RNA sequence: UGUUAUGGCGUGCCUAUUGAAGCAUGAGCCGGCGACUUAGACCUGACGUGCGAGCUUAAGUUGAAAAACGGAGGCGGAGC
RNA sequence: AACCGAACCUGGAGAUAGCUAGUUCUCCCCGAAAUGUAUUGAGGUACAGCCUCGGAUGUUGACCAUGUCCUGUAGAGCAC
RNA sequence: GCGAGAGCUAACUUCCGUAGCCGAGAGGGAAACAACCCAGACCAUCAGCUAAGGUCCCUAAAUGAUCGCUCAGUGGUUAA
RNA sequence: GAGUGACGAUGCGCCGAAAAUGAUCGGGGCUCAAGUGAUCUACCGAAGCUAUGGAUUCAACUCGCGAAGCGAGUUGUCUGGUAGGGGAGCGUUCAGUCCGCGGAGAAGCCAUACCGGAAGGAGUGGUGGAGCCGACUGAAGUGCGGAUGCCGGCAUGAGU
RNA sequence: AUCAACGGAUAAAAGUUACCCCGGGGAUAACAGGCUGAUCUCCCCCGAGAGUCCAUAUCGGCGGGGAGGUUUGGCACCUCGAUGUCGGCUCGUCGCAUCCUGGGGCUGAAGAAGGUCCCAAGGGUUGGGCUGUUCGCCCAUUAAAGCGGCACGCGAGCUG
């Protein structure tokens, strides 16, 4: 279900789950996972942060 | 050398999990520092597809 | 969480895994992963500048559960009893 | 823990199949249908838009429009109760040929049959404006 | 706590079998009834106690709101 | 005397039943066998093999290496 | 599966040898599916990584990236 | 006025290709690859591995106690399971002993969200209307879903 | 001691049951299904030769490759606490490897009559004598008097 609501909120974005995560894995700092989905859900302002944020450490 | 069992010794022949067992692998994961030495060697050998060895 | 959590939170007893510093007070520093408790929206090690203190308030056990297992025509019937021992922890925190 | 619902908010989208690859154009649907970017996000129920559809007569198909795409509608009972149309053939109710794509593309439950009623096929393009006095944000395929 | 809607998952039980949701057996349902026991101075093993290179008594006699007596005999003690 | 390749009733009698069925509270630890020889034996049974519990021994077991002996298969060959 | 006999180099056939699983094995995968692939469940969690398998929509996750091939729906029934 | 032809190799495809209830690769649908050879990351994915808590088995290391032996106590380790073997216990009746309870309400019945690792066990209320928990030890006609099981009551077929 | 049934039951021993009985077995046969497909049915490759001549209009030696699952079987998997079994009748529906009609190509097709192959399952496919017959032979017709599946379709539908 968390997994869904993750790639619903990538994708408005411009992004993805499989990318989105591959991101937020490579700037080792955020270690999120867990609770990911409610930033997605409830906050879309702090959503699209971690979004930037990912975008970078990947390209 | 470092040795990791990667694979289930499950549907493998007796032999090479026994084997395993000599080697002091219990789990997947498990990982041990290894002896340098013909016999340490060939028991390394005998089950090289169910382990990850590094150098 | 996963025990020791993180979030800007507003200040709730929540409840979590055993914590061993027995009683009242006691208290809890946490590390932080992401907050916006003054809108500045930081995320991971930038957060860990920052940590969360929180008062213990009980210790406790859970809701009674049952263990219940089976398994068909093999005589296979298990019934064995379960609770969960917790923590519940006041957030006060930076 | 998890996030709750909220449904007072049916959303209303315009999309044109012209030249569109059925599957390709039905996935899009199925998708904005079931949940996709999804509101609230959760599954228990229908969060889905409404999607309109236009020029559904002029929907592209590959190899086969008169050879082997075949629509299958087998009768009551058997007693040869075994009736089929081509895909070309369907110049009869072209409405037809993106509905059963995109209910095929849905879940089959009581709740998914309930999904169908969300999708509205016409084959024109100026005139559908019928189901189209609520709002109607229009999204191109891709 | 009771109920409900939708979503996911999901092949009664027993028996018998290599293999049971099985279209193999049994059973309408509930209540009650219903299947490893007892005997023997029998053999052999575990555990426990009492005495210990020794250990016991049987029938019986006498007492009995109760136990004492009774060494006939039995076992260890040497084997081939 | 409403079922006669040997009537009915009561007894021997709880006949026998290598066969079918059934075999009831709970949790914890270990955990098989459908093989070998024999059997008027072949869906039965004896001994072994394999399980478990107590005891004694307590590294003898397991895998892998080195050394050493043994073998006529795969391939191959046409000397029999 | 491999090595053979019987059989028609049939059988979800039979009979030996050998390894594994099922039997007595839940969990993922293979649509469904004892056995095949992955993997051996002490209990709790609305944490995380992987295996076999997967990443259009039903259905978790790339309608990925590069160079190619095939236009038969081949892919999604075998041969001379 | 420009290349043209014959053997072969090998990749993918074509024909050869007819079966009985309705068809399909699981479906939708796909070549504007969602087919297929080679390569490369990334993510999903189990009761596998991990995090956090907690219980068990055995073992060694501490200490209680006149001694084993058994408690607790960490650390490591173990815990899928049919026949079967071993261990620890729950429950029922009867008995002996102790402690009690009861017409200002016994047992039994009924309801219940409480407790315990399980068998199970309490609190409260309701009903009942005279007997009875708890503990230690002893003994058994001692625990049922099955046996076309036995006895009894009541259903279905059916207002047929 | 041919105790040779060779680990040898008594010193001492044959049959029959459709008059049969009990305990069992789907551990095991008959029916049917299933797997298989030798046999069976059909189709295809090659081209000796038959065809005045010309292999292929028709026919196809020796040989080869498949399809089907309607035969006889193989095997023994669910069913022996029961899956009624041939033929008739009644009622149907399905496949096409088409008996008639419909469309075609080749013909050793002048025409009329045909032979053979391709496409084609919409409808149609007669009444009697013999036999329990399925079949088959016969009479008399016909556009034709197809072949096979459906538990050798159909007995809680009838016959027997
Ligand atoms: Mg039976
Ligand atoms: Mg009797
Ligand atoms: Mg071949
Ligand atoms: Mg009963
Ligand atoms: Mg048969
Ligand atoms: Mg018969
Ligand atoms: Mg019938």
């Amino acid at each position: 279900l968390w997994i869904q609501r993750i790639n619903a909120g990538a994708r408005l974005h411009g992004m993805n789950y499989s990318t989105f995560i591959n991101g937020l894995k490579r700037a080792n700092i955020d270690l999120n996972r867990k609770v990911l989905a409610d930033i997605a859900a409830r906050e879309p302002e702090a959503f699209k942060a971690l979004v930037d944020a990912s975008r970078n450490a990947r390209q | 050398m470092k040795i990791k069992l990667v694979r289930s010794v499950i549907g493998r022949p007796g032999n090479q999990v026994k084997t395993v067992q000599a080697l002091g692998l219990r789990k997947i994961g498990d990982s041990r520092e290894v002896s340098d030495t013909p016999a340490v060697r060939g028991m390394v050998k005998t089950v090289k597809h169910l382990l990850e060895v590094q150098e | 969480i996963q025990t020791g959590g993180k979030q800007y939170r507003v200040s709730e007893g929540d409840v979590i895994r055993v914590e061993s510093l027995q009683g009242e007070a006691g208290d809890k520093v946490e590390l932080k992963a992401l907050f916006v408790g003054g809108e500045q929206t930081v995320f991971g090690e930038d957060a860990g500048k920052y940590t969360v203190q929180a008062e213990v308030v009980e210790h406790g056990r859970g809701k009674k559960i049952y263990i219940r297992k089976y398994k068909s025509g093999v005589q296979y019937r298990r019934r064995t009893g379960h609770r969960q021992n917790f923590t519940a922890i006041k957030i006060l925190g930076i | 823990k998890t996030y709750i619902p909220k449904n007072d908010e049916q959303n209303w989208v315009v999309v044109d199949a012209s030249g569109v690859p059925l599957g390709r154009l039905a996935t899009l649907i199925a998708s904005r249908i079931r949940g996709k970017h999804r509101p609230d996000f959760t599954p228990n129920m229908i969060q889905g838009d409404f999607v309109v559809v236009i020029n559904a007569a002029q929907v592209a198909l590959t190899g086969k429009k008169l050879d082997d795409k075949v629509y299958t509608r087998y009768t009551g009972y058997q007693g040869g109760l075994k009736t089929e149309t081509a895909r070309e053939a369907l110049s009869k109710h072209p409405e037809r040929v993106i509905e059963h794509a995109v209910f095929g593309m849905l879940p089959k439950g009581r709740q998914g049959r309930a999904m169908h009623t969300r999708l509205k096929v016409y084959a024109g393009e100026t005139h559908p404006h019928s189901a189209q006095k609520p709002q109607v944000l229009k999204t191109q395929p891709l």
